[PDB]
RNA sequence: UUGAACAGAGAGCAUUUCCGGCAGCAGAGAUUUCAGCUGU
């Protein structure tokens, strides 16, 4: 009779030399591993609880802030850690966000500096030294656009006349500014929107639809010759710089405070307006928004895109900011602070990992876009654990017990009470429109994505 | 764990190697448990290059068994499926992992290079170029890697431009060992010899000289002298003029012994103008070396170079027609030397007589030669 | 059991492998360590009787404060427990809830009586001596540690005659009279 | 982008290749500041690609004086020309991380396609490789680095003071 | 890609008894591709499996397998396995209930009299020998060799690694059967009271008290698949219990008389129950069919056990008898005791042994080795059973070579991923799904408006009333069943219009009868 | 902004241009592997 038993042999399972690790034999039988749904449910629940205890999003404020509340912010789209901010008392500052300290400050204007951006100024007589000088220009309500250079310690190649290399001049005030991402060009909105270049001391072209003023401006990031602007007649106007002309405008219900273009989709933009939500619009069809981001409770002051194009940040007049996944339409996250008042400017840093907010008490604050995410480099075991936990929270996302935990935040008292009376108001109007629809004959079902456009020039067929 | 990743990367080749009916499941489980042992020893702690080497030897043995079993079972020499390159690719990756972990044993680096070269048509010479590039980056001072790199790319591929670039970069890195200098003058003489032999061959079927070798000879003398005077008397120059002249004399002895070796292994290149190419080293050594090699000490070296300049046409066989042509040149050399020297006169006379007697009916013409050099 | 890190101790706070809430702080173990109680179930056998006394004391304090039934039975139970020795004072009736206690019933055990009468240097020595059969109450030898000694019955706790311990204390003071064997 | 790293040391020169960038904006945070103390995470940032050792204490003292007064020596020229790719001089230079802001100009004087960075990111990368030292080099140098440090410090000091033994 | 052993690694799913969305269509196509890739690559690991299972095979027709002696096995197998086949002769305390740790490293024996010993049976290291002089009944380890629970005269006690008493449980009044649920950290307790108690060992909290309502618990086993408890009563009834429902999940009528023993396969598919009516019965668990009914055993089977490789070890007093491939569907796998004339279609015993002196107390297979530990009246005996253990364990579920640091970290990690006691269901894959209420099509709010519309117009359309139909034998007409199931004294508008539509139906049936 | 020749990198993308078929033969290195001509 032949016969054979289990010969475990102890050389394959506990190692000979003491310096090396023990063997881990695997056996992928589901008989060996029994509770495959419950075990990863509890791992997804422990991941959501670990996220809710690791959510420490406030990095730090930078510097000492300003004196009179930050109303303009501009990142530069080529360096990771440099940031220009301007306040109401005319002072602008250039910031190193690594050390959280200003390269330089500038008493730029006398009024409010109402816009500022950054440039690589293509002069055709001089050569731009972009490895030691940074350039920011800035418009105010004292009818001036000024262009400044900054001494920057980022390369150590060299070894110098920092401020105010030139002063463009308008006859009326300015209200917004944004620079083209090539070809020495910028545009300033104000009493009317002008286009400029850094060589000529006068506007190249006036590109105004009608005699109604312009409140904001953004250039496109790819297809760089497409401008967009917000006018105080609740209007959003697109301009093209091939045709050197406006292109199409829409009139909404309330006033668009800001625009930002999608850096990864080149025809989509997001508007941030005074009814308390944001609108994701396609340039090729402005007859309908392709999303509405709804969760704010007062007027949305500024919006910005992640450089990955996958989520937006959105600061509003209720003293809180909100981060939104672009495909959803409700807030993924809310950041607030008892010290932060009336966040007027929000940018999304080029790392896609930090969020810069300028409030109006004076302070500019860094936040993490993902609160539970730390910024060290990770060994492969902890990196694998973190993305395993992300995939697991993703596929158990809608279970009631982990949804009530991942959904949870502490919102201030004012925003919570405005939220619940907003809920009972919306439920009341849905009740009344359901009754009215039960009776009356032809009540059209208007979409939420169309419920906020009062009209559109150049009708669609 | 990463042993799990590597072990389940090993499974498609044995899928294919069981489907092609040469191995069975019970023997491929045995090669997997041996390979499990080896992968765990590789990527655990306390690892060794001998663990890498034994894994490479085991994988080569199962490759040879796979080839033998293929020829015996399927009676083809390759199944043109996955299981005839996957195992050599595995050996190449074990080598790459080992050289990334322990980049310090040139035995393992050279086993990598030998296996990669001997893989044949299936490898790529740019794949050999990559591991030559990273090995020369890690060991720039080790000079045999520069010689081996340039030897592979001249004695196999015949790439003169890249070979010149390799030798110039190596001489940029360590311009201190004379071995790289000698292999560079050897390469330049081999290149110019192949150039003039392809000229002779195109003539026989149907300007650019050894002055390259003389110029690199000149910079060889200059930089080897500079590096020996900088190497010895190391920290400072705190040494009085006795020790400075002692040092400078010794560097002249060092450099001139290396040029003696240069002419000694220079004579065997006799397909170019060997007389001109040795006489230019003679005239480059004949000049002043700033510490009176002729007019003071190293007079033995002056006598050695005088004997070389005398026999520089008499480098001949026992058929001594050149001696019967220009032995009066050697007599005038001995007369011009003994017109000045005192004991080197008798030394050079006895040495030239002993050299001509040792090197040179046939004894009757040799009796004429003995009467001449008596 | 491995001194959890901060995220683990925050994530599983109620985990404890030793101290549970049904344990009641290990007080059976605590007072049986104090009074050196052999078997595990003596604490709970005494706890049943303390619960009887306190259940009757509750249900008897829930009577009206002036009737002679309540006053007679409260005084009668108070007298019985003082005479037995569990209660140390028969004055106030709040002793029938507060001062009635397994430790009081355990202080009345034979080795504790012994140790307080200076008859052994510790309670474990007293346990060893009455296990070895040196101690008699009255005439008859008492052999087990759990024997409860009332107030009038602690006057007769002595050693047996022909005890080696009795012999060595008498011969320490050299009052040993070998006529009566010690 | 901090693509390559140049660490000078008494045994020779080392060129490292930066694998993963550390954070720029979160560079003052606690986890970013102590990942350069943990070795298991620093080896995720820095990889050694080249180490040219010196010819002896004489060339060590020569290169110590050249590194001290901010000049590119010939061994520096050799190792940088071996290791750094031939980038452009007008568009996207290759980025070398040094620790000496007045050695940078001497590096761009010799290689115009190299922009040099010594700010706080390059400083803590450099002090990470200083903190770990012999572990990064994988066993490829002769001579213990602290023994060569003792010899080079004594030689540098006696040179700088002109210590005569007469 | 084909993988001859995929259906072990396959995973069942929900079925209804395709889409127009482009993004959802491609998402489901990616999900099906990933499921197929994952099943195939997970099933290709059987190359990487290190060891092979044991066996013994007859190689002749005169050589039967049940007549192979244990000394002959110990001569035929190696010295390490022959030394694992231990035998402790502990005569003075009672019959020894045996228990192994879930990796086979530690052994826990209990004498009936008082002698409980936890030990490393394969080294010679005992780490607790405590003589608790009241009659102990059973014990089990909790999550380790570091804690064990013993069921004493009445109360269940919990002891640490070296044997100091940690806990006396004031509940668990008379346990006779303890079993630990290791993924849920639950000590389960049943006995002479008709109560089943689940006690959380980690928090310390009594999770559940359930009335069995069927007298004392005669047998008890745990499904390793879904952690439901099969208790066997004096009715001949097995009942499957969970700590959520205060009623048994299922009640099966296994035997006549009482139920002496229950064992469950580790795949959670088969259950062998022995009754006191001399009847072994093999049960399907998932579909609750009765697979085999071996009636008229020569003496009642006092124990059953099922190995990790599916052997069936029945014990009838002095005798232990093991059958191979008995837990299968076909009638040729019914375990016989002889093959009448050499029938190959009769499952004769795989091996048998006779403990001639005594009567065995319990059976337990050693987890990852080829041994069967039977505890009997004079101590412990391991039997070398060659087909009887998973040769290839997973070393990150539970490791027989695990060290002290690995024990510490695995204890903290399994404590962290402890499953809640509410997730115990009859099937484990029912905690990701949706309700079996809450309609299987998701609703798009147009139909919610439509549902509220017909809820407004339930009156005057009678959509909440049975429809009028005359030809349906009006003694069972639906409308009169409404009228009779309602309470016959209240009057609401719903039942008024049912009475109206019923009179309409009666008049239509009257005129149809008249024209017929 | 384009064009030109030059110097290259291994860091991308095709496709039927050949080879990973067989001998005869000489050559190469330490009895195994390596290197080209005339046809299948």
């Amino acid at each position: 009779m032949k016969i054979k038993t289990i010969k475990r042999s102890a050389d394959d399972y506990v190692p000979v030399k003491s310096t090396q690790e023990s063997q881990m034999p695997r056996n992928l039988n589901p008989e060996l591993h029994p509770f495959e749904r419950a075990r990863e449910y509890t791992k997804a629940l422990n991941a959501t609880k670990l996220e809710r205890m690791f959510a420490k999003p406030f990095v730090g404020q930078l510097g000492y802030g300003h004196r009179d509340g930050v109303y303009a912010i501009a990142k530069n789209y080529g360096s990771l850690n440099k940031l220009a901010t301007g306040s109401a008392d005319g002072v602008i500052k250039y910031w190193n966000m690594s050390t959280r300290e200003e390269f330089v400050s500038f008493k730029a204007h006398y009024g409010l500096v109402t816009g500022l951006c950054v440039t690589q100024p293509r002069f055709h007589d001089k050569k731009p030294d972009l490895k030691s000088q940074n350039f920011m220009l800035s418009c105010s309500d004292d009818k001036t656009v000024k262009l400044w250079s900054i001494n920057v310690d980022d390369y150590s190649n060299k070894n110098n006349e920092e401020g105010l290399i030139r002063t463009f001049d308008g006859e009326s005030a300015f209200q917004g500014i944004d620079s083209h991402r090539e070809n020495s060009t910028f545009a300033t909105g104000g009493a009317k929107i002008h286009l400029w270049d850094v060589n000529r001391l006068k506007p190249v072209s006036d590109l105004s639809w009608g005699a109604d003023n312009i409140t904001s401006l953004k250039f496109n990031q790819n297809e760089t010759d497409i401008l967009a602007s917000t006018g105080s007649d609740n209007s959003i106007v697109l301009y093209d710089l091939r045709t050197n002309s406006p292109t199409q405008k829409i009139v909404q219900t309330m006033r668009t405070n800001a625009i930002c273009w999608n850096p990864m989709e080149a025809f989509n933009f997001v508007t941030a307006n005074e009814d308390h939500n944001a609108y994701y619009y396609d340039m090729r069809n402005l007859s309908r928004s392709l999303n509405v981001f709804k969760d704010h409770v007062s007027a949305v002051m500024d919006v910005d895109f992640s450089p990955t194009g996958d989520e937006i940040v959105t600061g509003s007049y209720d003293k809180s900011i909100r981060i939104y996944k672009t495909n959803h339409g409700h807030s993924r996250e809310i950041y607030h602070t008892k010290r932060m008042q009336h966040v007027f400017q929000v940018k999304y840093s080029m790392d896609s990992k930090y969020i810069i907010s300028g409030s109006d008490d004076g302070n500019v604050r860094l936040w993490r876009s993902k609160a539970w995410e730390r910024s060290n480099v990770k060994t492969t075991r902890e990196k694998n654990k973190l993305e395993y936990d992300e995939k697991l929270k993703e596929r158990f996302r809608h279970m009631p017990e982990i949804k009530r935990i991942s959904r949870h935040r502490h919102v201030p008292q004012v925003i919570k009470k405005a939220q619940e009376i907003k809920n009972i108001e919306l439920s009341s109007i849905k009740r009344r429109e359901a009754n009215e629809r039960r009776t009356r004959k032809d009540m059209p079902y208007i979409s939420e994505r169309k419920k906020q456009i009062v009209g559109t020039v150049h009708k669609y067929e | 764990s990463k042993t799990r990743y590597y072990l389940e990367q090993c499974i498609p080749e044995m899928d294919d190697l069981v489907e092609k009916g040469l191995f069975t499941k019970n023997e491929v489980s045995l090669i997997m448990k041996k390979r499990t042992d080896f992968e765990h020893r590789l990527n655990s702690r306390g690892s060794s290059i001998n663990d890498y080497i034994k894994y490479i030897n085991y994988e080569s043995n199962v490759n040879k068994l796979r080839a033998k079993r293929c020829k015996r079972i399927l009676q083809v020499k390759k199944t043109n499926s996955l299981s005839d390159w996957s195992i050599q690719q595995r050996i190449g990756f074990i080598y790459q992992r080992g050289t990334n972990k322990f980049p310090q044993d040139l035995k393992f680096w050279a086993m990598y290079l030998n296996y990669m070269k001997a893989r044949g048509n299936q490898t790529s010479y740019k794949k050999i170029h990559n591991i030559y590039n990273q090995l020369l980056k890690l060991h720039p001072t080790n000079v045999d890697i520069w010689i081996s790199c340039a030897k592979y790319e001249y004695e196999v591929h015949a790439n003169f431009k890249s070979c010149r670039n390799i030798f110039q970069n190596g001489l940029r890195f360590n311009p201190d060992v004379p071995k790289l200098w000698y292999e560079y003058v050897k390469f330049e003489l081999n290149f110019i010899t192949k150039l003039i032999n392809r000229r002779k061959v195109m003539g026989l079927i149907n300007a650019l000289r050894g002055d390259i070798a003389l110029t690199i000879f000149d910079v060889c003398m200059k930089t080897l002298g500079k590096h020996y005077i900088n190497k010895h008397k190391g920290y400072y120059a705190i040494s009085d003029s006795k020790m400075n002249i002692e040092l400078n004399k010794e560097t002249l002895n060092y450099l001139f012994s290396e040029s003696l070796r240069y002419i000694k292994l220079f004579d065997e290149f006799l397909d170019l103008e060997r007389d001109y190419l040795i006489n230019h080293v003679l005239q480059f050594w004949k000049n002043d070396m700033y510490d009176l090699s002729l007019r003071k000490d190293l007079p033995e070296l002056y006598l050695k170079t005088v004997m070389i300049d005398i026999t520089l046409n008499i480098r001949y066989m026992p058929v001594e027609k050149l001696d019967i042509d220009q032995l009066q040149l050697s007599v005038k050399k001995y007369f011009a030397y003994i017109s000045k020297l005192d004991s080197a006169s008798v030394k050079s006379l006895k040495n030239e007589y002993r050299s001509y007697l040792q090197d040179n009916a046939e004894d009757d013409p040799r009796y004429k030669i003995l009467d001449l050099i008596i | 059991v491995r001194k959890l890190k901060h995220h683990e101790q925050k994530l599983l706070k109620k985990v404890d492998f030793l101290e549970w809430k049904q344990d009641q702080g290990h007080r059976d173990t605590q007072v049986m360590r104090t009074y050196h109680i052999q078997n595990r179930e003596d604490y709970h056998k005494y706890n049943r009787i303390c619960g009887d006394i306190r259940r009757l004391a509750n249900k008897l304090s829930l009577l009206p404060p002036t009737d002679p039934f309540r006053r007679k039975h409260e005084q009668l139970l108070l007298d019985k427990l003082y005479a037995m020795g569990v209660l140390t004072t028969k004055s106030k009736i709040s002793d029938l809830e507060n001062k009635v206690t397994v430790s009081a019933i355990c202080r009345r055990r034979l080795p504790v009586i012994m140790h307080r009468l200076k008859m052994a240097e510790t309670i474990q020595d007293a346990v060893k001596f009455i296990e070895q059969g040196h101690v008699r109450v009255g005439p008859n030898l008492i052999n087990d540690p759990a024997y409860l000694v009332t107030r009038n019955m602690e006057d007769y706790v002595t050693w047996v005659d022909n005890s080696k311990i009795k012999k060595t204390l008498l011969r320490y003071r050299n009052q040993i009279d070998d006529f009566d064997f010690s | 982008p901090i693509e390559y790293l140049l660490f000078e040391e008494p045994t020779g020169y080392a060129v490292f290749k930066v694998k993963l960038q550390q954070d720029d904006i979160g560079s003052r945070l606690k986890e970013v500041q102590e990942q350069i103390n943990d070795f298991g995470a620093f080896t995720k940032l820095i990889e050694l690609v080249s180490f040219a050792p010196f010819k002896g204490a004489a060339e060590a003292l020569e290169n110590a004086n050249d590194i001290s007064e901010g000049l590119v020596s010939e061994s520096l020229k050799a190792i940088l020309d071996l290791n750094l790719p031939k980038a452009s001089s007008k568009k996207k230079n290759i980025t070398l991380a040094i620790s000496d802001k007045n050695l940078g100009p001497s590096i761009k004087e010799e290689f115009p396609y190299v922009d040099c960075i010594s700010n706080e990111l390059a400083q803590d990368l450099i002090r990470g490789v200083r903190l770990h030292g012999e572990k990064l080099f994988k066993g490829l140098q002769s001579g213990d680095l602290e023994r060569a440090q003792l010899g080079l410090g004594h030689a540098y000091s006696r040179a700088k003071v002109k210590f005569s033994v007469q | 890609k084909e993988r001859e052993n995929q259906n072990k690694f396959e995973r069942s799913t929900y079925t209804n008894n395709q889409t127009k969305d482009k993004k959802l269509r491609a998402g489901l196509k990616k999900i099906d591709e990933q499921y197929k890739k994952a099943v195939s690559s997970a099933a290709a690991t059987d190359y990487l499996l290190p060891e092979s299972n044991g066996y013994l095979e007859p190689e002749n027709e005169l050589e039967k397998t049940f007549k192979v002696q244990q000394s002959e096995i110990k001569s035929s197998v190696d010295v390490s396995t022959a030394n694992k086949a231990l035998d402790l002769s502990l005569k003075e305390f009672g019959p020894y209930h045996i228990k192994y740790a879930k990796n086979g490293t530690h052994l826990l024996i209990t004498g009936r009299k008082g002698h409980v010993a936890s030990m490393d049976w394969r080294k010679g290291q005992l780490r607790a020998e405590l003589f608790l002089n009241e009659t102990c009944h059973s014990a089990t380890y909790l999550q380790n060799e570091q804690y064990f629970a013993v069921a004493q005269k009445k109360y269940t006690f919990i002891y640490d690694h070296e044997g100091t008493e940690l806990h006396r449980l004031k509940q668990h009044i008379e346990a006779r059967h303890l079993d630990f649920l290791p993924y849920h950290y639950l000590l389960v307790t049943a006995g002479e009271t008709g109560w089943l108690k689940y006690h959380d060992v980690s928090t310390g909290q009594l999770v559940s008290e359930l009335r069995t309502k069927a007298g004392p618990t005669m047998a008890m086993a745990q499904n390793p698949w879904n952690a439901v408890m099969h208790l066997g009563h004096s009715n001949g009834t097995v009942s499957l219990w969970s700590p959520s429902m205060p009623e048994p999940l299922v009640k099966l009528l296994s035997a006549r008389g009482p139920v002496n023993s229950i064992a469950i396969d580790r795949s959670g598919y088969y259950m062998a129950t022995t009754g006191a009516d001399r009847s072994m019965k093999i049960w399907d668990i998932r579909n609750f069919k009765q697979l085999h009914s071996v009636e008229s055993l020569p003496t009642p089977g006092t124990n059953v056990s099922i190995s990790d490789t599916g052997l069936l070890a029945l014990s009838r007093g002095p005798h232990v008898t093991l059958w191979k491939d008995a837990l299968k569907l076909s009638g040729d796998s019914k375990p016989c005791f002889g093959s009448m004339g050499g029938n190959p279609h009769r499952n004769t015993p795989y091996m048998s042994h006779l403990f001639a002196g005594n009567k065995v107390e319990n059976l337990g297979f050693v987890p990852f080795e080829d041994l069967l530990g039977v505890g009997h009246q004079t101590g412990i005996t391991n039997l070398i059973v060659p087909g009887a253990g998973e040769a290839n364990y997973d070393a990150l579920e539970l490791n027989p070579f695990e060290t002290k640091k690995q024990r510490q970290e695995q204890e903290v990690r399994t404590l962290l991923n402890k499953l809640p006691a509410d997730t115990i269901t009859l099937d484990p894959n029912s905690i990701g799904s949706v309700d079996k209420r809450s309609s299987t099509i998701r609703l798009n709010a147009k139909d919610l408006a439509q549902t509220t519309m017909d809820a407004n117009n339930k009156a005057k359309t009678n959509s909440d009333i049975p429809d009028v139909k005359p030809d349906v034998k009006g003694k069972n007409s639906g409308l009169r069943s409404f009228l009779r199931k309602k309470t016959q004294n209240v009057i609401d508008e719903r039942k008024l219009r049912v009475q109206k539509q019923l009179d309409k139906e009666k008049n239509i049936r009257k005129r149809n009868h008249q024209i017929k």
